[PDB]
RNA sequence: GAAAUUCUUGGACCGGCGCAAGACGGACCAGAGCGAAAGCAUUUGCCAAGAAUGUUUUCAUUAAUCAAGAACGAAAGUCGGAGGUUCGAAGACGAUCAGAUACCGUCGUAGUUCCGACCAUAAACGAUGCCGACUGGCGAUGCGGCGGCGUUAUUCCCAUGACCCG
């Protein structure tokens, strides 16, 4: 006999400092009512967010995901837990008479998260191509999947969390794996396709402060 | 990279001077004649912990095969078991660098 | 085999006086004879070790689980059976476990269990087809077979 | 000169018992007298002192292991499950 | 009931979740986590005869009082969820979807974003039905 | 009699081939026999969009698309009237039909 | 088609976070490849085998087809063991029908999956035995090989990759 949306706060989400804008939304939580907490049961949300609507001009075919950790007040702070692809583009670049790529591999950081790292490769056709087909053979295909795992290990083993959010907010691994594997088969179509976090760390309080300055 | 230590052993047995046994090979790195030392996966847990006390006073080094003795024995080309394979000469092979 | 399980002699060094204190427990599948077995709460997790329930982690096949926080335990110790931790919870330390049964039951997360199944398995095989192969069986524990 | 022609071992029992009774047997009959061999050393495994109690006599160490073979069914995938749990928690 | 914001300067936003299959239509209205909820009705609670649960009319009666009921608690911007039956069966979203959607930017919302949340398996199990298959 | 060379299939030089159901139906019919259609389509057709881009936030949202691989067995796929049969002598014209309407 | 048996204020259905378990590997996948036939699609590794082409190497009819006698042989089915998600013969039930012990709809055992012993049957179909040549063309597609204008990257270019014409 009672609404219950009077009883129910507004908090604000934010972002790390290596973006553009701060704010995402508002988020309600029940007040502290006796025992249960409005830090608690707020904490653990997750926001599924476009880059191009925290970016200005950039693409819009890439999500992130945030979930929140730490509690100041109509103020969540958050930090990255991944990375997905739209089914829009996934389905939009998947057609019949080229030949498909695609490879995973697993990364700890310096600091250490245990990163699973996905990708895709499609090959391209050719300008003057006549023959219908342009498959890729696989042994051809054994050496482009050798590069790709040496590479993502060898952008991530040295460096920190901080630094390879800016080696993906462009594209600047597929425009590497792209122009280090023009020379055996030419490929067009290059994206790492989903970065998921597998073990966290110890909850360090202000090494995300210093990623809110 | 198994090919590469089976593929060798095949040469070595034709090629060069091997002694197997405990109690001689012993004897062969006291003597200061040996240069490489294998040992297989149930030896059981000291003279695996002696042979690198040996090789701690020689300075040589000492492999740790895959698989037990049995295939061991099957990779030496003979019928029997053996635990402790000690190599003094290969001749023409190049097990020592790798 | 009395009954039909095997036994355990476990030496242990004891820390208070200057003597050893002899145990017994209920093998597990694949124990050696000469095996350091550990035991306690920072214990690391393989097969004969025993640690508390609270911190093995889900889906974990143990035994001899003690109902009570401690009384030296009393389940799950036949010849081969093993029940499965199914989950945790932080507040209220308690955990759910699952039952040879196939009932489950809330345990408090502060008690003790070994990891493994019970060694003897597959004994319920193999049919008694003589009669007194099944007489020299009760003439051993008790006395009520010839019904 | 093979004599039997199906029954081994169980040739012993004769018309008794009954026919798949003489025949769910030969396996679990064969497969508790074999010698295995150890993992330790070759050959001399042959003696179940008893129930699950598995017994060398070259390298003298007993074995507490499963009641009609040496490994049994189930806790071959529990060792792989549990060094799986093992190697889960610290990659 | 209550609102913090300032109205041109920016739009609060929601999200929905539309559920569209070929006897039924969910409208779920929630928050940007999906946990927490703002509001949610059916097609069936709306119209007595189950032969048109998910007639494209009974989407609009009560899109319309979901709009209704939230222009009474402040929002003005909503996200779209767009979903199938989804799994091994059909894939296809029935007819309670494109008159819905218009049926409340017709009645006065901001729309966003547009996506397909299907849930798409990799590999599928088998579908209910024999190797001849469901005939009549 | 034998009515078409190939079986109404492309099972030249296997032997066998795997099972696919269909959609409207289950039946089972082996890939290389199926009919595959392949259907792009808008979330909205042609009025509604005029009244996405006038109630939407950005400038001018490019609206996304429904990829779908669809299937089809044979008596469903002439019961929906996909298909119609043909005479002998215009069977053998296996070009794909016009892309006008 | 239209409904009801069925679940549900001890909170079902939907939304989010998690977690177990056992199957199946789409879209990429084509009148393309391999294998004696049945048959074979997640990544990575090890063990040996085999076609075609290249060959101014080798031995010098060692070959062809095959009564008796042998190896393999999808599914279903049987006796054992583990494992039991989803479907699901038999079965019960709700409608439909003059009647349905049937198609339709909810639940569901035996089975479907794994290792070990068996059974040897299919529209096992290209409904066309195996070896041998011989007698018209026209475009294609796939491995190995032989040349060639030219673009493309490596740049520092013979040579390796991608198209193109034989
Ligand atoms: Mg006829
Ligand atoms: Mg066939
Ligand atoms: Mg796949
Ligand atoms: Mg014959
Ligand atoms: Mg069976
Ligand atoms: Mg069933
Ligand atoms: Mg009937
Ligand atoms: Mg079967
Ligand atoms: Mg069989
Ligand atoms: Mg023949
Ligand atoms: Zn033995
Ligand atoms: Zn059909």
């Amino acid at each position: 006999v009672v609404d219950p949306f009077s009883k129910k706060d507004w908090y604000d989400v934010k972002a790390p400092a290596m973006f553009n804008i701060r704010n995402i939304g508002k988020t309600l939580v029940t007040r502290t009512q006796g025992t249960k907490i409005a830090s608690d049961g707020l904490k653990g949300r997750v926001f599924e967010v476009s880059l191009a609507d925290l970016q200005n001009d950039e693409v819009a075919f890439r999500k992130f995901k945030l979930i929140t950790e730490d509690v100041q007040g109509k103020n969540c702070l958050t930090n990255f837990h991944g990375m997905d692809l739209t089914r829009d583009k996934m389905c939009s670049m998947v057609k019949k008479w080229q030949t498909m790529i695609e490879a995973h591999v697993d990364v700890k950081t310096t600091d250490g998260y245990l990163l699973r790292l996905f990708c895709v490769g499609f090959t391209k056709k050719r300008n003057n191509q006549i023959r219908k087909t342009s498959y890729a053979q696989h042994q051809q295909v054994r050496q482009i999947r050798k590069k790709m795992m040496e590479i993502m290990t060898r952008e991530v083993q040295t460096n920190d969390l901080k630094e390879v959010v800016n080696k993906l907010i462009p594209d600047s691994i597929g425009k590497d794996i792209e122009k280090a594997c023009q020379s055996i088969y030419p490929l067009h179509d290059v994206f790492v396709r989903k970065v998921k976090m597998l073990k966290k760390p110890k909850f360090e309080l202000g090494k995300l402060m210093e990623l809110h300055g | 990279s198994l090919e590469s230590i089976n593929s060798r052993l095949q040469l070595v047995m034709k090629s060069g001077k091997y002694v197997l046994g405990y109690k001689q090979s012993l004897k062969m790195i006291r003597q200061g004649k040996a240069k490489l030392v294998i040992l297989a996966n149930n030896c059981p847990a000291l003279r695996k912990s002696e042979i690198e006390y040996y090789a701690m006073l020689a300075k040589t080094g000492v492999h740790h095969y895959s698989g037990n003795n049995i295939e061991l024995g099957t990779a030496c080309g003979k019928y029997y078991r053996v635990c402790t394979l000690s190599i003094i000469d290969p001749g023409d092979s190049d097990i020592i660098r790798s | 085999p009395g009954r039909g399980a095997p036994l355990a002699k476990v030496v242990f060094r004891d820390p208070y006086r200057f003597k050893k204190r002899t145990e017994l427990f209920i093998a597990a599948e694949g124990i050696h004879t000469g095996q350091f077995v550990y035991c306690g709460k920072k214990a690391q997790l393989n097969i004969g070790n025993v640690l508390p329930v609270g911190t093995m982690p889900e889906g974990t096949i143990v035994c001899c689980l003690e109902e009570k926080p401690g009384d030296r335990g009393k389940l799950a110790r036949a010849s081969g059976n093993y029940a499965t931790v199914i989950s945790h919870n932080p507040e209220t330390k308690k955990t759910r476990v699952k039952l040879p049964s196939g009932s489950k039951k809330v345990i408090s997360s502060a008690n003790r269990a070994v990891v493994g199944v019970v060694a003897g398995g597959g004994r319920i095989d193999k049919p008694i087809l003589k009669a007194g192969r099944a007489y020299h069986k009760y003439k051993a524990k008790r006395n009520c077979w010839p019904r | 000169a093979k004599r039997t022609k199906k029954v081994g071992i169980v040739g012993k029992y004769g018309t008794r018992y009954g026919a798949s009774l003489r025949k769910m047997v030969k396996k679990i009959e064969i497969s508790q007298h074999a010698k295995y061999t150890c993992s330790f050393c070759g050959k001399t495994k042959m003696k179940r002192r008893a129930v699950g109690i598995w017994h060398c006599g070259s390298c003298m160490k007993t074995v507490a292991g499963g009641a009609w073979t040496y490994n049994t069914t189930s806790a071959v995938t529990v060792k792989s499950a549990i060094r799986r749990l093992k190697e889960l928690k610290d990659q | 009931s209550l609102g913090p914001q300032v109205a041109e300067g920016e739009n609060v936003f929601g999200v929905c979740h539309i559920f569209a299959s070929f006897n039924d239509t969910f409208v779920h209205v929630t928050d940007l986590s999906g946990k927490e909820t703002i509001c949610r009705v059916t097609g069936g609670m709306k119209v007595k005869a189950d032969r048109d649960e998910s007639s494209p009319y009974a989407a609009m009666l009560a899109a319309q009082d979901v709009a209704q009921r939230c222009k009474e608690l402040g929002i003005t911007a909503l996200h779209i969820k767009l979903r199938a039956t989804g799994g091994n069966r059909t894939k296809t979203p029935g007819p309670g979807a494109q008159s819905a959607l218009r049926a409340l930017a017709r009645s006065g919302m901001k729309i966003g974003r547009i996506e397909d949340v299907t849930p798409i398996p990799s590999d599928s199990t088998r579908r209910k039905g024999g190797r001849r298959g469901r005939r009549l | 009699t034998k009515k078409r060379r190939n079986n109404g299939r492309a099972k030249k030089g296997r032997g066998h081939v795997q099972p696919i159901r269909c959609t409207n139906c289950a039946r089972c019919v082996p890939k290389d026999k199926a009919i595959k259609k392949f259907v792009i389509r808008n979330i909205v057709e042609a009025a509604a969009v005029r009244d996405i881009s006038e109630a939407s936030v950005f400038d001018a949202y490019v609206l996304p698309k429904l990829y779908v691989k669809l299937h089809y067995c044979v008596s469903c796929a002439i019961h929906s009237k996909v298909v119609r049969n043909r005479s002998r002598e215009a069977r053998k014209d296996r070009t794909p039909p016009p892309r006008f309407r």
